[PDB]
């Protein structure tokens, strides 16, 4: 228990030093015991789907509850979780003159959520009636929506 | 901010206003009406309760003597003198077992004395109690000194 | 008789005791003002004060601060009760005077104002109570949550059933206006999507920009608007962006104004969405009844709509599975420790039935009087069994 | 034996039956202990 | 600033993926107000020490926090040990030298609120007002004037 | 007991899975137990008979 | 580095529990060296540069 708070209390200060991908990613100082005991496969069998559809069901539903319950280690999960892929073409972008900096600056800018204010704010007039939260952008939710990114 | 054409300085002022004023306009306290603020301290999950209450009026005791001119403490929602009034009203309760326990020990036996070995076995043994709960991990909390009645 | 004054006789964990001070919350409807919920405010500072001088000896209001979050609509009074000495009756003692306090905030008031015991103890605990959960498992969203709390709260509502009493925490529903921005309408103009983020970001919600300096302390610097260009939503157009070209754009040139509805309070049970389901016992059930008629109610409810009990409540309570298991192992010691000292299969019993004839008489003063099976007579019921048991040993030594 | 089984406390009233037995059971060894020792002597060395 | 919905999957739900691997856990709920607050409640078995149980909820929101929006980081962001009831609730009012109800919430967070929090363990410290801040209050029209923005 | 609330978090998962969805168990620790516990106080017995 | 190796662009909402959203390429086209040339940056001056 303290010895891995020592650990992960010194990580911390080292973190700023580290490229800005790495910071993103997936940093975790957890317990180890090399072996494993309980290991759920799960498959399909009446409407099939394949491995992927399978591996993305495991990691949105009952991958954070196993890590959560019971001080568990450290969940390996066999497969991946899904997330909102693309292919990038090298001859279409030369088509429009393009590049990949252009592809990943569209999608920082249209799928981004924006922290908008609100109608009768914190310090009003007095004497206003009503007061509501204003939404701005929107994160993306389908496959359609990235497709139509301008 | 700007300086536009004609040597004319665009300042902060001239665009906006500028008061020192809160951070955050969401809540404003009224003490009996009154224009006020207050510090409404919570407890830290296994503290002991009424000694983080009375180092509350240690720190509290040093900035008094600094205040402006009118600047006063007044004192709402406190539980401090609940457990003044539970020691002082079982201890008392603790009094009033034993004197008339001595008019039932005189009533049955006339002899003074006889109504003497009891008045001084329990108080021994009330005091003994104590000593068991600090040596273990209790303290005096409502629960046993409602004990020490019983 | 023993029997009978005990399965009648009800349920409690501890009385609620007067502590000298008491508090009362504030709650108005949807899309409430600072200035409307402060009317609310200060007709309960009055009943307080002007109507209760004898019994209250100050108030502490708060304007938009309640126990269940946060906003504009909620409050929150701290009331400090005079000294013990100069409340002499039970008219002004906490029970008696939240009582008449609610009845003036139900008959003179237009909104959401209660008052409720300072119970000790914690949340928990409040006996022939519950806290429900309703757990979206499957992928729906937020509005398909919604229809089924309304479809759980209404069936409740509908067939009971030695009744009950079930509301939600705090998911009211009020509006919210969105802002659609056309993306292409933007950059033919010239102006980039960073700055027009950063224009009604930082104007209407504010914006953390850097720290400063005031008589030595380090405090921040907030930057947004002047109060009267942000109250309704005419003022969206009044804001100029601009361009590349040197020329100024107005808010409503590119966006696009609509109302929409919304939820203030987005609660999550574990990785999931969820909404609280505040509803307790009936006044003739008691808990273990009323969780598990409430538990095929969720049954009955669609597809992707499970459940989880959040959450005080419990693990294992007190006068329930508890108690027996208390008692069951109690019998079992003093019956082989009324033998080393005494050797036979016949001085064990004698004692092990002078326990209901002290039962019997504390049954009684609790039963008649106002009073219930708590912790305090649940212990008071164990020191009759070890005077019972002492009285009966001082009967069953000297006779042998 | 009626008091320590009551205070094998399970749940948020950890230290209810708990404390409820063992405060007043330190207390009956107490007297067990103030009536083997201590009562036996102040009554042979002062009575009538 | 930010609405209900924006702050349920931007703050929210990162921390909730990344609160795994830790000792002891019963249950997780959490709330998203729409005036821009988020709090989340791990519940442990009952009297789990809270020294460690601290440790290891912030030792974990440590590595969701590079991929949280930079608003969100510059402001508080806190783990504190909790007990939904306050004790002490200190009023602060003026008599003499009259100010208003913002002149003396300034004072109380800048002199006696650092002092309280810091004393005999206290678990979390709740200003009945706000610190004072430098306020600027940006008029849209004379931005126009001069042509700028915010 | 971690192994025993891995299946508690999993019992609660079943019901609400789509058409085809199945769990099956391949590498597991838990029947080996309970096998060390059922092959020797089962030799508990068998040394009293004895 | 985005293009062969991939990158972490910005977290999006499915189904209601928030992923990651990740660029790299079509895998015809990052096989083998060959495949390098066909990349075009973009210059200053409007043009592409293998
Ligand atoms: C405080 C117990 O509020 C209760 C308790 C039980 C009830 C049983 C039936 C019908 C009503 C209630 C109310 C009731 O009318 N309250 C209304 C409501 O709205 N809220 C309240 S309580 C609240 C603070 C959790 C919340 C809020 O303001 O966000
Ligand atoms: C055998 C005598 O066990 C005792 C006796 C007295 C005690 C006085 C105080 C606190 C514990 C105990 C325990 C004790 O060890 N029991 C427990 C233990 O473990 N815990 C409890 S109480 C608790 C909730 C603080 C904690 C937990 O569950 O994490």
């Amino acid at each position: 228990d303290i010895a891995q708070v020592q650990v992960q209390a010194k990580l911390q200060l080292a973190m700023p030093l580290l490229p800005q991908e790495v910071q993103q990613q997936g940093v975790s100082v957890e317990k180890s015991s090399s072996s494993f005991l309980m290991v759920v496969g799960v498959i399909n069998t009446d409407g099939t789907m394949t491995q992927e559809d399978i591996s993305d069901y495991v990691a949105a539903n009952m991958k954070d509850a196993i890590s959560r319950t019971s001080g568990v280690g450290d969940v390996q999960l066999f497969g991946s979780q899904y997330a909102m892929r693309i292919w990038m073409n090298p001859n279409e972008l030369n088509k429009f003159q393009l590049t990949p900096v252009d592809v990943i600056t569209a999608i920082k800018a249209q799928n981004a959520q924006v922290a908008a204010g609100q109608l009768g704010g914190t310090p009003p007039v007095k004497g206003q009636q009503l007061n509501a939260s204003i939404i701005a952008q929107t994160r993306l939710t389908s496959t359609e929506e990235f497709g139509k990114i301008l | 901010l700007k300086v536009n054409q004609d040597g004319s300085r665009v300042l902060l002022r001239d665009v906006a206003k500028i008061e020192l004023g809160g951070e955050n306009y969401d809540i404003i306290a009224e003490f009996n009406g009154q224009p006020a603020s207050g510090l409404g301290i919570k407890l830290a999950t296994g503290a002991n309760a009424l000694d983080t209450a009375a180092a509350i009026r240690a720190e509290l005791a040093k900035m008094e003597p600094f205040f402006p001119s009118g600047l006063k403490i007044v004192y709402p929602y406190d539980t401090t003198p609940f457990v003044k009034i539970s020691i002082h009203e079982v201890v008392k309760t603790l009094v009033e077992a034993i004197i008339l326990v001595f008019l039932v020990m005189y009533l049955f036996l006339q002899n003074f004395r006889a109504t003497l070995i009891p008045t001084i076995a329990v108080p021994v043994v009330l005091l003994g109690t104590f000593a068991v709960l600090a040596a273990f991990g209790f303290s005096i909390n409502t629960l046993t000194m409602f004990g020490m009645v019983l | 008789g023993m029997a009978y004054l005990f399965v009648r006789l009800p349920s409690s964990f501890l009385p609620d005791e007067d502590q000298g001070v008491f508090m009362t919350m504030v709650q108005l409807p949807a899309g409430a003002t600072q200035e409307r919920t402060q009317k609310v405010l200060n007709e309960v500072t009055h009943y307080y004060l002007t109507k209760e001088k004898n019994n209250v000896e100050s108030v502490f209001a708060v304007n938009g601060f309640g126990f269940a979050g946060r906003g504009q609509n909620t409050g929150i009074a701290f009331v400090s009760l005079k000294d013990w000495a100069d409340r002499p009756g039970e008219e002004n003692k906490v029970e008696a005077i939240t009582m008449r306090a609610t009845r003036a905030f139900s008959q003179i008031k237009d909104a959401m104002v209660f008052a409720f015991n300072l119970p000790a103890i914690v949340e928990l605990g409040t006996a022939t109570g519950f806290d429900f959960e309703l757990i979206d498992q499957a992928g729906l969203g937020h509005e398909k949550l919604t229809q089924a709390r309304n479809q759980l709260l209404a069936e409740a509502a509908k067939h009971p059933d030695m009744l009950t009493s079930v509301r939600p925490n705090g998911l009211e529903d009020t509006p919210q206006f969105k802002i659609d921005i056309d993306q292409e309408k933007a950059q033919a103009l010239g102006v980039s999507i960073n700055d027009i983020n950063t224009t009604l970001g930082a104007a209407w919600g504010g914006s953390y920009v850097n720290d400063f300096i005031d008589r030595g302390r380090v405090k921040k610097v907030y930057v947004m608007s002047e109060a009267k260009y942000r109250m309704l939503p005419d003022d969206i157009g009044d804001w100029y962006v601009r361009a590349a070209d040197g020329q100024m754009v107005p808010f409503s040139a590119f966006s696009s104004s609509r109302w929409e509805y919304g939820s203030p309070r987005l609660e999550r049970y574990n990785g999931l969405p969820s909404m609280e389901i505040l509803g307790q016992a009936a006044p003739g059930k008691s808990t273990g009844e009323a969780m598990e008629l409430m538990e095929q109610l969720a049954s009955k409810l669609p597809t992707g709509v499970g459940y989880d009990w959040t959450g005080m409540s419990y693990q294992e309570r007190l006068s329930g599975n508890q108690a027996p298991s208390l008692y069951a192992i109690s019998l079992i010691v003093v019956f082989l420790c009324l033998a080393a000292l005494y050797e036979s299969w016949s001085i064990p019993f004698s004692v092990m039935l002078v326990v209901p004839l002290g039962v019997i008489g504390a049954l009684l003063a609790a039963t008649f009087r106002g009073l219930t099976n708590d912790v305090y007579f649940q212990v008071g019921l164990l020191t009759t069994i070890g005077l019972s048991a002492k009285n009966a040993i001082l009967i069953v030594e000297f006779a042998k | 034996a009626v008091f320590v089984p009551m205070a094998f406390f399970g749940g948020s009233t950890g230290a209810i039956y708990r404390q409820f037995s063992i405060t007043i059971v330190s207390a009956m060894a107490l007297s067990v202990l103030v009536a083997l020792i201590l009562t036996p002597a102040l009554c042979a060395t002062m009575l009538k | 600033g930010a609405d209900a919905k924006t702050v349920q999957d931007t703050v929210t739900q990162v921390i909730e993926q990344n609160m795994n691997g830790i000792d002891n856990l019963m249950y997780m709920s959490s709330n998203s107000d729409s005036t821009g607050t988020v709090q989340i409640t791990l519940t442990f078995e009952s009297g789990t020490d809270a020294d460690i149980a601290q440790v290891q909820v912030q030792a974990k929101l440590q590595l969701a926090m590079p991929l949280l929006p930079q608003e969100v980081q510059q402001q508080g962001v806190s783990v504190e040990k909790s007990s939904s009831s306050f004790l002490m609730v200190v009023g602060v009012i003026n008599t003499d030298g009259t100010m208003t109800q913002e002149d003396i919430s300034d004072y109380v967070a800048a002199n006696m609120k650092d002092a309280i929090s810091r004393t005999s363990g206290v678990g979390d410290v709740q200003l009945f007002g706000s610190q004072y801040a430098m306020r600027i209050w940006m008029n849209p029209n004379e931005l126009n004037k001069f042509q700028l923005t915010p």
